[PDB]
RNA sequence: GAAAUUGUUGAAAGGGAAGGGCAUUUGAUCA
RNA sequence: GGAAUACUGCCAGCUGGGACUGAGGACUGCGACGUAAGUCAAGGAUGCUGGCAAUGGUUAUAUGCCGCCCGUCUUGAAACACGGACCAAGGAGUCUAACGUCUAUGCGAGUGUUUGGGUGUAAAACCCAUACGCGUAAUGAAAGUGAACGUAGGUUGGGGCCUCGCAAGAGGUGCACAAUCGACCGAUCCUGAUGUCUUCGGAUGGAUUUGAGUAAGAGCAUAGCUGUUGGGACCCGAAAG
RNA sequence: AAAUAUGUAAGAAGUCCUUGUUACUUAAUUGAACGUGGACAUUUGAAUGAAGAGCUUUUAGUGGGCCAUUUUUGGUAAGC
């Protein structure tokens, strides 16, 4: 026997395949194994591990956030990267000439575009046009704001948010929530 | 689909995950939310608390249409203009000649300052305003009437 | 259909086989099998006679013979190993020794070209076995075994 | 896909430590060291048979 | 501890290059001659039991 | 253009060239372990030439092999032979003995047996069963070229220069000992010696310590 | 027209149950 | 005094006997040899000769050794604890509503055809107007009021991208996230300007006080496992009322 | 007044220097806290080891225990 140091066969950990069965992506993920196992580019790891995760790790870029992405200092006019799908933002009017590349787009992204003669570009148009990701900023999704994750590991003076259907008064309102009712959380 | 759970593992493990000692009995708690206040105070001091009393007066036979007041802040109050007609609108940009957004036929009662606007000027009837709204309207050129 | 094949398969290619990197040779043989020693049958159908130590043939197997109006013993191959070892000088030739290379006893009513031959090997060592007393008296008799004898004491 | 072990099989032990074969020329292992005439000192000798 | 590694820094390139800035456990000690010269082993052997109460 | 063999006629002069430096710096081990050990040798005769004793200098390396089973074992003993590689019967390896190092083998003392060991012991001890952590891989050492990819960092590229580097124990003796894998012996061929195996070998036991008997231990265990 | 259970036939075993695991002799039987 | 021998130990000293195994299957490796052809024990066995149309597997019995009857409750069962004489068929975590998490799909600040209409080859599919639900704002018991000082903030760290450097490195930009300090909306406690139907209005600046808030939105719908509660609620079971 | 057991520490989130901010403090530009800007990769500050570490969600069974060495309490004792 052994006295083993720590736990045998225990698995990775971290995901290597987005088993959506979608035959597309499913294509797109078998050509990024290819580069950065024989590019060692280091955005090209990224990306494809970036590729995998599920739908709630890939929360959505905003038009909004990337114009601004390019107010950054020394950006204006390059090509950005992001892993997943980008919605129209009806609240900023000063949008760039730009070009970008994300999964899917939504109906205003090809607008707002468009409209400020930007490009929308599918990412398999894309691996060509920078193999080792030339000059290419990559945004993320702000996962922890999902109305999910408002009350995770919520307890007495953590005030995070109680798990509850119908809102309002009567509802977990009194006691344990004012010294007027015995104590507060 | 019944063959993707996982109670059809289950068959040939004579306590079916429930245990040997302690058995898949009928109701052991009491039946539903049985015993709040006695032996289930922690999960509802935790996870629930204000849970028990009552917090304020009551209102009898309310309606929840006197109270009908959505609010719109200056965020999209554009897309009240068709994109065929608001490029024409920014571009365009006049005190006379203005665009002009009835808050009201759009569905909302209150409109609320958020997230500041373009300068053309727009004349907007709504009902309710808050305060910042009406300013930032007003350094745009245009201004709030009232409507019922 | 009844089974529906596979499509991954096989293909009939006996994959070449990669070099045996084995270096022969002739037996580095038992320290007493000096040409010209009687030894003792072990294995065989004339299993037990005493015999003399002749040539060690290119195939490892160790020409002998009783001789044979001695002990009816032809010329033969033998393993090293279904013999064992006497102790027991023979003079030094008079024997023909090349003739026999290991292709000589390929076999193709009584055989009539190397019975001259076994004529010439006897006769050219009797001459010298009875040198010897009584050791063309010993071969003679053939070997057996008694009765409580424990050959980790046995010299021969 | 195996491991050859030295101290048998001598032709690996030459893969490794190559001075491996001026070891076999000079003994080294039966090196005679060269003698020394230091006789011990007498105050210890006394003390190591001292009852 | 270090302020005394401020200055055995200076005298890295200073004198040489040589530094010697950490610190280590205790070590077996090295090979140390010891005379008989007015100090002759002074040979033992036990002792036995008695009361003495 | 071939371009083929321009880059590969370079490795045999390489592999001769540092084939030449592994040589010389082997002779020179050799010539370093005969001078120290019987200048050792001559400094106890002079010392006793002219009255006195030399005290031998303790020693600066030990080897270790854990015994008893995977199971019933404290704690912290548990804790410090999974800190020393021994997570293993018949598993040893060898300590940098400080005396840090030290109070920690005395913390195991009834669950291992140790002690000095002979170069030979250690050069056959590395011959048969040296191995090396390569992203743990465990690799077998069938030539040089492996620690020269490894330690190229420390001057050290030869099997011997590695054994050198422990037996004396070098100043950068720890980032190599740790490379090496512990030691998977087997149980020592003429038995153990003793008849009951866990008591003091002080005690006619057989753990502790056995300053120079290990190496007859251990080259049994081959 | 199954099992339990039952009869004839045939083969083998059996000193206070039987059945079983491992390896083998022996006999039977499948390249 | 001059030696030999014992004990202990080193040999990269020499040779025999036995046993087990022979994975891999173009070549690719570091070797060794020589002066050079060319060789080899050097990244896993070859070669010669001899034997059967045999030897391999299963089964029954015999022998050697080992083996208490399952299931169950239990700290503890072969138990003098419970059920089980034997056999066939039936024989127990389901469906539903409303939900937690996570996953797959569509669309995306929006989403959701199927109350209903249109249509139809007819319970399918197909297409559709208004509404509606949820989200898109919060917060107070409430009347109520209702999110930019700024490149929507600083600071610490931060993947990736950028610039120089051969490179090592140096700097730049820094999203998600983590921490922290501020700024903004509601609550509460304050401070209380011009104006005055003299009590109205609540400017301005604030705080060891509170919210499940904004701070360039994420959700909505469908389905799947799992988990929850209500239900006959895994299946059989009372004394009772 | 031990043994065993135990709390903090062994650097770059550091150490030096400069004088900026403020409604705190001081008689005081005094100190307080937080920064600008400025300097030192061998041996970046003991030993050893690491199939690498951090972080989140959701949920099963369980909540009758017993034994052994050493400490130990009640009981004469107990397979208490
Ligand atoms: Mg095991
Ligand atoms: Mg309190
Ligand atoms: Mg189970
Ligand atoms: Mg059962
Ligand atoms: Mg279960
Ligand atoms: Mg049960
Ligand atoms: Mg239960
Ligand atoms: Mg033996
Ligand atoms: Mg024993
Ligand atoms: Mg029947
Ligand atoms: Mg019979
Ligand atoms: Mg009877
Ligand atoms: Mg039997
Ligand atoms: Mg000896
Ligand atoms: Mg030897
Ligand atoms: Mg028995
Ligand atoms: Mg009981
Ligand atoms: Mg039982
Ligand atoms: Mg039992
Ligand atoms: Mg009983
Ligand atoms: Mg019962
Ligand atoms: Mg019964
Ligand atoms: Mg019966
Ligand atoms: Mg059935
Ligand atoms: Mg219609
Ligand atoms: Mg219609
Ligand atoms: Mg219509
Ligand atoms: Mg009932
Ligand atoms: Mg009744
Ligand atoms: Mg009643
Ligand atoms: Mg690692
Ligand atoms: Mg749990
Ligand atoms: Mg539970
Ligand atoms: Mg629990
Ligand atoms: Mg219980
Ligand atoms: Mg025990």
């Amino acid at each position: 026997g052994i006295d083993h140091t720590s736990k045998q066969h225990k698995r990775s950990g971290h995901r290597t395949a987005p088993k959506s069965d979608n035959v597309y992506l499913k294509l797109l993920v078998k050509l990024y194994t290819f580069l950065a196992r024989r590019t060692d580019a280091p955005f090209n790891k990224v990306v494809l591990k970036a590729l995998f995760l599920s739908k709630i790790n890939r929360p959505p870029v905003s038009v909004s956030r990337i114009a601004r992405a390019l107010k950054q200092e020394g950006a204006a006019n390059k090509t950005v990267v992001v892993v997943g799908t980008v919605t129209d933002d009806a609240r900023i009017f000063e949008f760039p000439k730009t070009t970008v590349a994300a999964l899917r787009f939504t109906a205003g992204a090809r607008a707002k575009i468009v409209k400020a003669g930007g490009e929308c570009i599918t990412l398999d148009q894309l691996a060509v046009r920078a193999p080792k990701g030339q000059n290419t900023l990559i945004l993320r999704g702000p996962r922890n704001s999902r109305e999910a994750v408002r009350h995770f590991g919520m307890g007495p003076h953590k005030g995070k948010a109680p798990r509850i259907l119908s809102t309002g008064r009567k509802f977990e309102r009194a006691r344990g929530r004012r010294r007027s009712k015995g104590f507060k959380v | 689909p019944s063959r993707f759970t996982k109670t059809r593992k289950h068959r040939g493990h004579v306590s079916a995950g429930k245990g040997r000692i302690g058995k898949h009995r009928k109701h052991p708690g009491g039946r539903g939310m049985a015993g709040g206040q006695h032996h289930h105070r922690i999960n509802m001091d935790k996870y629930h608390p204000g849970y028990f009393g009552k917090v304020g007066m009551r209102y009898f036979h309310k309606q929840q249409a006197h109270f009908w007041k959505p609010v719109l802040n200056l965020d999209k109050l554009w897309t009240l203009i068709p994109e065929d007609k608001r490029d024409q609108y920014l571009k365009s940009a006049s005190k006379e000649t203005a665009p002009v957004i009835d808050t009201l036929a759009a569905g909302y009662g209150k409109i609320l300052g958020k997230g500041r606007i373009p300068n053309v000027p727009v004349i907007v009837k709504a009902r309710f305003v808050s305060k910042l709204a009406e300013e930032k309207i007003r350094a745009a050129g245009g201004v709030v009437e009232l409507i019922a | 259909s009844a089974q529906k094949a596979p499509k991954w398969y096989p293909s009939e290619d006996v994959a070449a086989l990669k070099k045996t990197r084995k270096a022969a040779r002739p037996q580095k043989l038992r320290a007493s099998l000096v040409p010209g020693t009687v030894l003792i049958l072990l294995a065989g159908r004339f299993r037990g006679k005493r015999v003399v130590y002749l040539k060690h043939l290119e195939d490892n197997t160790l020409l002998i013979s009783g001789p044979f109006k001695v002990n009816g013993v032809p010329l033969r191959r033998v393993n090293a190993r279904y013999v064992i070892a006497t102790s027991t000088k023979v003079s030094v030739e008079g024997v023909n020794v090349e003739k026999f290379n290991v292709e000589y006893f390929a076999k193709e009513e009584i055989k009539a070209e190397r019975v001259e031959d076994q004529k010439v090997v006897d006769k050219a060592l009797i001459a010298e076995i009875k040198k010897t007393p009584l050791l063309k008296q010993y071969l003679s008799a053939s070997f057996s075994l008694k009765n409580g004898d424990k050959p980790h004491m046995l010299k021969f | 896909v195996l491991k050859k072990n030295p101290l048998k099989n001598k032709q690996v032990l030459l893969r490794l430590n190559p001075y491996a074969k001026v070891f076999a020329a000079e003994k080294l292992g039966s090196k005679k060291a060269e003698k020394t005439g230091t006789k011990p000192a007498a105050v210890f000798t006394e003390t190591l048979k001292h009852d | 501890r270090v302020k005394a590694n401020a200055a055995k820094r200076a005298e890295a390139k200073a004198q040489g290059v040589a530094v010697q800035l950490k610190r280590q456990p205790a070590q077996p000690r090295e090979s140390r001659i010891v005379s008989t010269e007015g100090n002759v082993p002074q040979t033992l052997a036990p002792v036995p039991y008695e009361t003495f109460i | 253009a071939e371009q083929v063999a321009a880059e590969r006629a370079a490795r045999k002069a390489a592999n001769k060239e540092k084939r030449a430096i592994i040589l010389e710096r082997n002779a020179a081990y050799q010539k370093e372990y005969e001078t120290a050990e019987r200048n050792i040798i001559q400094a106890k005769r002079d010392a006793k030439a002219a009255g006195s004793y030399y005290v031998e200098a303790q020693h600066k390396l030990v080897f270790v092999v854990r015994i008893k089973g995977i199971n019933k074992i404290p704690p912290k003993p548990r804790k410090v032979l999974q800190l020393l590689r021994l997570t293993r019967i018949n598993s040893g390896t060898f300590v940098k003995v400080t005396k840090a190092t030290l109070e920690l083998l005395k913390l195991i003392e009834p669950y291992v047996a140790y002690g000095y060991p002979s170069y030979s012991t250690i050069r056959q001890l590395v011959y048969k069963r040296g191995f090396g952590k390569i992203n743990k891989q465990r690799v077998p050492l069938s030539d040089n070229a492996i620690i020269e990819a490894n330690l190229g960092k420390y001057g050290i590229l030869s099997i011997d220069d590695l054994i050198h580097e422990i037996i004396t124990v070098g100043p950068h003796f720890k980032q190599a000992n740790n490379f090496l894998w512990p030691f998977k012996l087997s149980n020592p061929s003429g038995g153990w010696g003793v008849p009951r195996k866990f008591k003091h070998f002080i005690q006619g036991g057989s753990f502790g310590n056995r300053e120079e008997f290990i190496n007859k231990l251990v080259k049994s265990m081959n």
